[PDB]
Formats: structure tokens, sequence, C-alpha cells
């Protein structure tokens, strides 16, 4: 049967507005392994996001990092948007820049 | 320290494509270093890590038809599988694999593995003796009288002890690491008379790591929020735990970070 | 060096 993603959204450094980091989308414990992630910034497309190859974990469920190129700020949303079968709708993450 | 060897294999078929992708993917002490996938313009095991490339084309060209050969056996053993779930024609089906072999750190065998999941599902797996079969499912039944006909766990079993160490021993040579966590508590006030302190360990490998808060010297399981571990993409890792306190009470609740690396664990609080 | 499978399921 269907698992559902868990998704996070996080940067890999300590956020610093107006500092260049790496925002990065995990998302993990989704079967069948086909999925589609987007990255957002103030509801648009990231255009190069650099995604990581299928692989999977112990219990047999599969993982994959999204990431790209940031320059976080006090006022633009950052998002992760996931389309997989699990579920109807697709579901977005936004970046929490204290998580 | 101990030491292991993984080949994680993929087989998938979806409706809308004609021939099943397989993927091999292949780990040292749980880090990959070579890869097979069919999709690509050249289907080969391909080096992973930089001591992989140290091995000659032979090397190369005979895991590559290996490979070859696994993509047909994985195909064949999909279509039966169909048959045996009476699954129709027109779904997302998927075979997957893992093997390899533990060893302790005197770098002797501890444990070979041979483990099969459809759908995502236990399917059939070798047993630890290395001579027997465990199949949950009545479909599975099929496969592991076969499989016990033709004595496949022989060769199985040959491999785990044999090339399995072999190789890895070959492997653990040419490549002949840990990072410990920094950790650091936030200070974020939930409500009016409330505080949320989050614990952060950041930078660490190994992934496995543990962090808990404490209150005299009071463990609090339930109550405390945290994030799965999660890779920094640099090839480290990151957590949080965070818990809620009353203000001006926060010099009474302390973090611990347990992980492989420290010397010992590490305690810590907010600070102003 | 990944193992190779004889007899399928």
């Amino acid at each position: 049967i269907q698992k559902t993603p868990q998704i996070q959204v996080y940067s890999r450094h300590p956020p610093e507005n107006g500092k260049p980091n790496i925002l990065n989308c995990y998302v993990t414990q989704f079967h069948p392994p086909h999925i589609e992630i987007q990255m957002l910034k103030n509801g648009k497309k990231i255009p190069k996001v650099e995604m990581s190859d299928m692989s999977f974990s112990k219990d047999w469920s599969f993982y994959i990092l999204a990431h790209t190129e940031f320059t976080p700020t006090e006022t633009d949303t950052y998002a992760c948007r996931v389309k997989h079968d699990s579920m109807a709708e697709p579901k977005t993450v936004y970046w929490d820049r204290d998580m | 320290g101990p030491h292991s060897m993984r080949y994680f294999e993929t087989a998938v078929s979806r409706p809308g494509l004609e021939e099943p992708r397989y993927i091999s993917v292949g780990y040292v002490d749980n880090k990959e270093f070579v890869r097979f996938d069919s999709d690509a313009e050249n289907p080969r095991y391909e080096p992973r890590a930089p001591w992989m490339e140290q091995e000659g084309p032979e090397y190369w060209e005979r895991e590559t038809q290996k490979a070859k050969g696994q993509e047909q056996w994985f195909r064949v053993s999909l279509r039966n599988l169909l048959g045996y779930y009476n699954q129709s024609a027109g779904g997302s089906h998927t075979l997957q694999q893992m093997s390899g072999c533990d060893l302790g750190s005197d770098w002797r065998l501890l444990r070979g593995y041979l483990q099969f999941a459809y759908e995502g599902r236990d399917y059939i797996a070798l047993n630890e003796d290395l001579k027997t079969w465990t199949a949950a499912d009545m479909a599975a039944q099929i496969t592991r009288r076969k499989w016990e006909q033709s004595g496949a766990a022989e060769h199985y079993k040959a491999y785990l002890e044999g090339e399995c160490v072999e190789w890895l021993h070959r492997y653990l040579k040419n490549g002949n690491r840990t990072d410990s966590p920094k950790a650091h508590v936030t200070h974020h006030p939930r409500s009016k008379g409330e505080v949320t302190l989050r614990c952060w360990a950041l930078g660490f490998y190994p992934a496995d790591i543990t962090l808990t808060w404490q209150l005299n010297g009071e463990e609090l399981t339930q109550d405390m929020e945290l994030v799965e571990t999660r890779p920094a993409g640099d090839g480290t890792f990151q957590k949080w735990a965070s818990v809620v306190v009353p203000l001006g009470k926060e010099q009474n609740y302390t973090c611990r970070v347990y992980h492989e690396g420290l010397p010992e664990p590490l305690t810590l609080r907010w600070e102003p | 060096m990944c193992l190779r499978l004889t007899a399928v399921m």
C-alpha cells in the first residue's frame, strides 16, 4: 500500500538574512518511489533544484533530498511542494527559520 | 570498529512504462560507493566515492554485466509476483532487495543478510542460519518452495560468508570518520508565561544521535517535540528537540546530546 | 561486489 511522504524544509547552515545559504527539502517514508518535488520562493518555482538519487532505508521506505541555493530575507517565503499518489492533494511545507 | 556492506536493489514497474526500471546501490559502512541505474544512457555500475576509482575497467565491466543479469531476474520476478497476488494489469509495482554482511571489530563475519519486499512489504528473507527461508505471505510460499527445491540458499550462504567478506575487506583497505555534534539552545516564547527552548545539534556524523531535555534530573519523554534527523547535504546531519518552560525558570532545564563521536554526552543550557 | 541471484521468484 501507499505511504505518505514526510517533509522537512530547512537550511544547511544557520540562516542569516542577506547571507547565501542552501535550502533543503527532505522527503521520507513514501511508497511507491515515484514522486514530484518542487521548491518555491514567494510561490514561484525555483529554477535549478538539485535532486538526490533514488534511495531507500532498512524499513523499505524511500527518501530523497532536494536542495537549492537561497539567500533568506525577513519577508521572503520559501516552500516545498510534494505530489505523490498517496495524497489526493499536493502537500506544501513552508520554511521556518527557527526549525 | 564494526563494518558492513549492503546492496539495496529496486525494480519498479508503472502502468505507463513498458519495462521496469532497475537500480542497485552498494554501501560500505552505510555510505554509498557504487550505483547502477538502468535509466542511464549507458547503464553500468558507477563509482560513487573517490576511493572506488581505484578499481580497474574489468571490475566495472564484470559488476555491470552482473547487474544486467539481475535486471532480467527482477523483470521475470515482477511478472511472476503479479500472478501470485492475482494482480491485474495496470498498476505500479515494486520489488526491493537488501543483502550484505556485517563484520565485527575483528573483521570477522557477524551476520549475512538477504531480504526481499514486494510493494514495500516483507516478502521473503534468508534466515540468520543462511540455510532456511522465512516468508509470511501465502503467495510467498510458492517462492520459498522453489528456492528450497533448487537449493538456492547454498549459493547465497557461500557469497555472504565468502565474497561478501573478502571484497568488504578489499574495500575497507582502499578507503581507510565521525564528526561530533555542535550544540546550542535557542529561545522562543510560545505564549505569555511560557517559552520554548530548542536544543540544536549540527554538523554530526554518523546520523544516529539522541537529544533529551531534563527538569531537575528528570527526563521528559512525552511533552517534548523533535524532528527526525535530517541531512545537511554536506555529509553531516542535524536534529533538534524542544520543550515548553515557564519563563525565568529556563535555568532549571538542561539538554543532553548523545552521539558516538563524543568523549562524553554534552550537557547544555540556554545562554542569555 | 554485488550478489548474483539464481532462481527467479
